[PDB]
């Protein structure tokens, strides 16, 4: 009937305080025959010692629990972790209490861990309530690659998709490494304010000190960390007006001591009261089963709801850790760490003072700053797109219209010619043309600047497992606008279900269709053909890669033959396909009605056959849930009221 | 001459120490022939284990460990993981326990654990599942440590997934010590599924069948599925394992101990050697049995950088940056009704071949049942009916609107023993309508080609072809283009017919 508490301390003087934590929890609770005893040891910075000792002093010894804090010297889960083994092996609980780290929040690797500090991750629940007090949407997530780090991220993702909301991107680095700089010029031109961050000391004062290279302490911008990123060298370089949080308690070991002592008693005495406790295996060595009641202590533990703690209701969560913790939220003021609220659940409190935001401003600011300088990507389509190169000088030609009036042509960049058969030289080319023009209109409409630049692998895309992948992956604009590289699209783009999922678009601006051409006996049967339904050797014909057409031939699997020719002759683009065409290489090529009329109306000597087989829309799309999206809605509404798209068309259809 | 480590911790007899150690000295065969210094603990118990650990360390010049474990044990994978981040020693693992895949491992261990992925099984099992395409599927699991990785992997691959995957149920029991069976073993009684996906440990397995046994939801109509974890000693299989179990392990599972232990021995030697060969020197001794130099060795780095990516006798040993192994060769290994483990299937290179091209469920008294829905289909390869192709070698299996199909076996010869079955696809017009068929009438089906000449003829007084596998009970209906004549219809009977056709002369126009 006698218990026995194991103790792995740093001070070797909260152990005498131990010897009297025992005594307490026999002086608050009866003592009868249960012999509450303690027992203690400090561990070494050799860990297989320590363990060893722990074998023959605890296991070996009819000790019940065993518990643990942190060394002066920062190693952290350095000195625990063996421990937190040992355990595993007898099943028998442990109590690490001076611990910010995920992996010990696992189970699978840590059986009997528990913790009254949640870990860094947890700290991301924290910042999820700010950007809900302060109605802040556009957030940046920056992360350091260490696994503490991907625990922390995955936790603020699942939270902020709680909300059904998103961050508009994450970004991830190495600690302590080389250039970093990129990573915040990209956060430069980025759109958010409002930023978050996750790292060590020293590698938050490395990304302070960067920051502060490249301007993004002025105002606006908001950085938001724990409380290890805000110490010693971090503190020093980190700028005034960040916020923090900081634990209530952060390093009284002797209030752990004394909580952790009184739940132990507690759930000691439920195990009493229901017997069956068995008993400690009495030793490592000899001794290789595990403990039964391990399990059921477990759980007892996960039930300790000992409320009566000197940090008041000690509440284990779900995993075993404090649950409704306290925490304090501080505000580096002019070089002093001056506290504002309070954060112990749903709902932070204000205390005092105002938060004096990092650019020295006292107002809140928004959490975005929308750039009048878009970005404008395409494809080299010339019934659509023209695109020539410029001068030795550098400028477009000043070439007029039939009317008089000068095309309007801009500089867009991109490589010379297509990447394989390239030297991958990004040479600005002149560009003008439909969509250039209609561009023009719309963002004289909005009075927005702009960025010009063509796609880089010159192919539309599609979601695909690619090579040595897993996922579907997007490739061409579509793909470069997810990845941000572009930020909305103008091209005769094909609105398909698949593009809905992932891109907005707006109203169509555009009609069309889908139809067949041939060269000049066999006049095709549009899409009702054998011929094509039995495709011959005689019959060549294809499409473009990672195109719309392709993928309306892959969802009508009644069509797959005629798909399982398109992987043989597929081409890339549509000049080398109409010049086949024209040389007979090819003897049909299916696509847009508009194209092939348009080059019927201006080559000759080809003609198109069968009816539109697939009508549809070319329409403007764009970045999905950007405010955008209605004002080029009306605006192109508008110009097909006047007609303006008719007189473009007039401009450029004859 | 390098020297390595055998480390025997699965108890046992202690003749297997002497009878490793020395056949040790008899691995002539490899390159640069290893001294080899062999241990067996026969406690199995941290303080000991790493006991021998730091003593081997403080002993000699020694450069790879490899240690082998009972089949029941967990915590000794996480002491090597320990031993292999503090003192950064390079380690395998085999047999049970060790073996199991831990997917979190510290950066600065390099205890490579030689076992398969989680999620890599299931793959392996969704992809067999899709062979009996069974969509519809209940998780089952306990509040075993690890379900929520099992529920997270579970919905990724269902989420990867191509078709609608019916996810019937997922939900977590308790089990281990009694456990209450109130609104549990209910909740069992009102599940309704006729598959099963299942994970917990073994014992829970053991204690869980004989509830399902006990809940009634066992027999013919109901399948299980269930890890590597679940399962173990597949020597001796409880009696509470019902029959016709499913899951996926390796091939070494048949293999002896003296075998698995030289194919360590022959990995660690090989990637030993080819840094020889790169760098034409030895590899860099291992730390010491007192604390640890620092920061990691370049030449382990080599080695980390050389081993991942070995082979040897024909399999590719490649190990996962998660300390566990990529895309090996796996046999997806099915309990019998002789309450005995065998070779079902065999997952390799990301294609599936089985030797069961219908699933037998057995009953309770050890007999087939055969369903009434389900029927053998029997057919003649022709052109404009009958498609018959190789399988899509890109993507293993067979394209979509097409069926999977097979020989007439080999019953000439190799009347059913030929485990790897050629698999076809088999598309067209006749597939198209029994496609029909079956989605109206709401039946099973079995197709195969027949080989045994053409549609069918009374030859010597005997019929063959379609017409013989009907007529002799070896197959139950038949399609094609079959004409319905009256010494056809003698024996057999024929449905309404559905095209027209007759006999016809054909010319050339010219
Ligand atoms: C077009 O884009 C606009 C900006 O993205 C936005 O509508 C704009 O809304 C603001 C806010 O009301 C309007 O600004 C007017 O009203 C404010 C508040 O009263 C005043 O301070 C301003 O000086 C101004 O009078 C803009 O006028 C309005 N823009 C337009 C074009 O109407 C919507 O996203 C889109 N709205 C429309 C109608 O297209
Ligand atoms: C289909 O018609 C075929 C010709 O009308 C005929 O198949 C032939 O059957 C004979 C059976 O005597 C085979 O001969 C076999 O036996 C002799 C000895 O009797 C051997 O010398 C031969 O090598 C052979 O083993 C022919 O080989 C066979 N011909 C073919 C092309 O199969 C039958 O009427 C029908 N056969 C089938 C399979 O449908
Ligand atoms: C109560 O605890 C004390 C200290 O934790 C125990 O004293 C040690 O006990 C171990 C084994 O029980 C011995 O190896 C040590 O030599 C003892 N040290 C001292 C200073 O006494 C004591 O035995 C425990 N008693 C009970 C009844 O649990
Ligand atoms: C650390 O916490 C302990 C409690 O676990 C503090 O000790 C007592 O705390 C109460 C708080 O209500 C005070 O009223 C007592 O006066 C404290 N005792 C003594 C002897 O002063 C302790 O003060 C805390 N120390 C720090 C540095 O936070
Ligand atoms: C890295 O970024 C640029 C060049 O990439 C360099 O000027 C800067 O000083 C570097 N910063 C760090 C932190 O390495
Ligand atoms: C930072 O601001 C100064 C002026 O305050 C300016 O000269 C400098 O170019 C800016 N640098 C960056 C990277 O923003
Ligand atoms: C600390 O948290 C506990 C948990 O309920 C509770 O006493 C209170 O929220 C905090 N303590 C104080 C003194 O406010
Ligand atoms: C949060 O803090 C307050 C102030 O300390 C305290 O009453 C309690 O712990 C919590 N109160 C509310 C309303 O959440
Ligand atoms: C010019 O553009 C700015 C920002 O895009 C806008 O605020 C302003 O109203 C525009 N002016 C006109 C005349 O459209
Ligand atoms: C394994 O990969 C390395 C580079 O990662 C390569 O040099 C070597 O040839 C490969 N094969 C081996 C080590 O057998």
């Amino acid at each position: 009937k006698i218990v026995n508490i194991g103790a792995v301390l740093s001070t070797r003087k909260h152990e005498q305080m131990f010897r009297e934590a025992v005594n307490q929890a026999n002086k608050r609770h009866g003592s009868w025959k249960i012999q509450l005893n303690a027992t203690s040891v400090t561990h070494k910075p050799n860990a297989i010692q320590m363990a060893l000792s722990v074998c023959e002093d605890l296991i070996s010894s009819q000790v019940y629990a065993i518990l643990v804090s942190h060394p002066p010297t920062p190693n952290d889960h350095f000195t625990p972790t063996p421990v937190s083994y040992t355990a595993g092996f007898y099943r028998i609980p442990v109590l690490g209490l001076t611990t910010r780290m995920s992996i010990y929040s696992d189970k699978s690797i840590h059986l009997s861990f528990l913790r009254t500090v949640p870990p860094y991750s947890h700290q991301s629940s924290v910042w999820f309530e700010m950007m809900r007090v302060y109605n802040w949407n556009h957030i940046i997530l920056l992360v350091s690659d260490d696994h503490e780090g991907r625990a922390a991220q995955k936790r603020l993702e699942t939270l902020l998709e709680e909300r059904e909301s998103k961050a508009e991107k994450v970004l991830q680095f190495d600690p302590g490494t080389k250039n970093v700089t990129a990573l915040l010029m990209e956060a430069r031109e980025l759109e958010a304010r409002v930023i978050i961050l996750s790292a060590s000391e020293d590698d938050a004062a490395t990304v302070y000190r960067a920051a502060a290279m490249l301007n993004m302490t002025g105002s606006g911008y908001v950085w938001l960390v724990g409380e290890r990123e805000i110490s010693g060298n971090a503190l020093r370089y980190a700028p005034d007006g960040i916020i923090g949080l900081q634990l209530i308690n952060g390093k009284n070991e002797s209030a752990h001591i004394s909580d952790a002592v009184g739940v132990v008693a507690q759930a000691v005495h439920e195990l009493l009261e229901k017997e069956n406790i068995t008993d400690p295996p009495r030793g490592c060595v000899g001794n290789t089963n595990i403990w039964k009641t391990g399990p059921l202590f477990k759980r007892v533990l996960m039930s300790s709801k000992y409320a009566d703690g000197v940090t008041g209701r000690v509440e284990f969560n779900e995993d075993g850790d404090r649950k409704f913790a306290n925490y304090s939220i501080m505000n580096l003021q002019n070089r002093k760490l001056v506290q504002v609220g309070i954060y112990n659940g749903t709902h932070v409190i204000p205390n005092d003072r105002k938060i004096i935001w990092p650019g020295g401003e006292t107002e809140k600011p928004r959490g975005y700053q929308m750039s009048t300088r878009l970005k404008i990507v395409t494809i080299h389509q010339e019934p659509f797109v023209y695109v020539k190169p410029t001068m030795s000088d550098g400028t477009c030609k000043e070439e007029f219209t039939v009317n008089g009036d000068p095309v309007k042509k801009v500089i867009c960049t991109g490589p010379n010619d297509t990447s394989p058969g390239s030297p991958r030289h990004t040479v600005p080319q002149c560009c003008y043309g439909f969509c250039i023009d209609l561009l023009i209109k719309l963002a004289r409409t909005m009075n927005f600047t702009y960025e010009v630049h063509l796609v880089a692998d010159g192919k539309f895309g599609t979601q695909e497992r690619v090579n040595n992948s897993n996922k579907k992956e997007w490739n061409g604009m579509m793909g470069e606008l997810l990845s941000g590289q572009a930020d909305m699209i103008v091209a005769p783009l094909t609105i398909n279900n698949e593009r809905a999922q992932y891109i907005e678009f707006s109203k169509p601006f555009k009609y069309q269709g889908l139809t067949i051409l041939v060269k000049k006996e066999e006049r095709i049967t549009g899409i009702n053909d054998p011929r094509l339904r039995n495709p011959s050797d005689k019959f060549i014909y294809a499409t473009v890669k990672q195109s719309s057409v392709d993928i309306y031939f892959r969802r009508q699997v009644e069509l797959s033959t005629m798909y399982r020719h398109m992987e043989k002759h597929n081409y890339e683009s549509a000049a080398e396909a109409i010049q086949a065409v024209r040389d007979n290489k090819l003897h049909a090529f299916i696509w847009d009605s508009a194209v092939l009329e348009f080059e019927a109306s201006q080559k000759c000597d080809l003609v198109t056959t069968g009816e539109l087989f697939f009508r549809s829309g070319f329409g403007i799309g764009m970045r999905k849930d950007s405010p955008w999206k209605q004002n080029v809605s009306l605006s192109i509404l508008k110009s097909h009221e006047n007609g303006f798209m008719e007189d473009l068309d007039k401009t450029w259809v004859r | 001459a390098v020297t390595v480590a055998v480390v025997f911790g699965s108890s046992g007899p202690l003749q297997t120490q002497a009878r490793t150690r020395l056949t040790s000295q008899n691995f002539l065969d490899l390159p640069l022939e290893i001294q080899p210094l062999t241990v067996g603990v026969n406690n199995t118990n941290p303080s000991s284990i790493l006991t021998q650990i730091c003593g081997l360390l403080g002993a000699a010049r020694v450069h790879g460990i490899v240690f082998e474990d009972n089949v029941d044990t967990e915590a000794v994978a996480q002491l090597l993981d320990f031993v292999s981040s503090q003192t950064h020693v390079p380690i395998l693992s085999i047999s049970g326990g060790s073996a199991v895949v831990l997917t979190p491992k510290e950066p600065g261990s390099a205890f490579l654990q030689l076992g398969v992925s989680l999620e890599q099984q299931l793959q392996v099992l969704f992809k067999v599942l899709e062979e009996y395409d069974w969509s519809a599927f209940a998780v089952i699991t306990s509040l075993h440590p690890g379900h929520a990785l099992f529920l997270e992997g579970v919905r990724a691959v269902a989420d990867a997934s191509y078709l609608s995957w019916r996810l019937l149920d997922v939900l977590t029991l308790e089990l281990g010590p009694g456990g209450p069976r109130a609104r549990t073993q209910r909740l069992l009684r009102q599940v309704d599924a006729p598959v099963l996906v299942a994970y917990c440990s073994r014992e829970e397995a053991e204690v869980l069948f004989a509830e399902a046994a006990q809940a009634g939801l066992v027999g013919p109509g109901h399948v299980w599925l269930v890890p590597n974890l679940a399962l173990g000693s597949t020597d001796a299989p409880p009696a509470a394992f019902p029959v016709g179990l499913i899951s996926v392990v390796t091939e070494s599972w048949r293999l002896s101990l003296r075998q698995k232990v030289r194919d360590g021995v022959a990995i660690l030697a090989l990637g030993a050697h080819s840094y020889r060969r790169q760098y034409g020197t030895l590899p860099a001794p291992a730390g010491d049995c007192r604390s640890h130099p620092g920061p990691v060795s370049p030449a382990r780095e080599a080695f980390y950088r050389h081993l991942l990516n070995v082979t040897w006798e024909g399999r590719d040993f490649s190990f996962s940056p998660g300390g566990y192994l990529v895309r090996p060769t796996m046999v997806v290994i099915a309990l019998n009704r002789h309450r005995l483990w065998e070779m079902v299937g065999r997952w390799d290179h990301g294609v599936l071949y089985m030797k069961y091209p219908v699933w037998p469920r057995y009953s309770t008294s050890l007999q087939p049942v055969v369903d009434s829905r389900h029927l053998t289909v029997a057919t003649l390869e022709e052109r404009p009916f009958v498609i018959v192709e190789s399988p899509d070698p890109g993507t293993g299996g067979c394209v979509p609107n097409t069926v999977p199909c097979r020989r007439q076996s080999n019953h000439t010869f190799s009347s059913g023993d030929l485990t790897p079955y050629t698999k076809l696809c088999c598309k067209g017009f006749c597939i198209d309508i029994l496609k029909k068929l079956a989605k109206v009438v709401k039946f099973s089906y079995d197709l195969y080609l027949v080989t045994n000449g053409k549609h069918g003829k009374r030859v010597r007084g005997v019929w063959n072809g379609m017409i013989g596998e009907v007529y002799y009970k070896r197959a139950d209906m038949a399609i094609g283009s079959l004409t319905i004549n009256e010494e056809r219809s003698e024996i057999i009977d024929f449905s309404v017919p559905f095209v027209e056709t007759g006999i016809s002369v054909m010319v050339s126009r010219s």
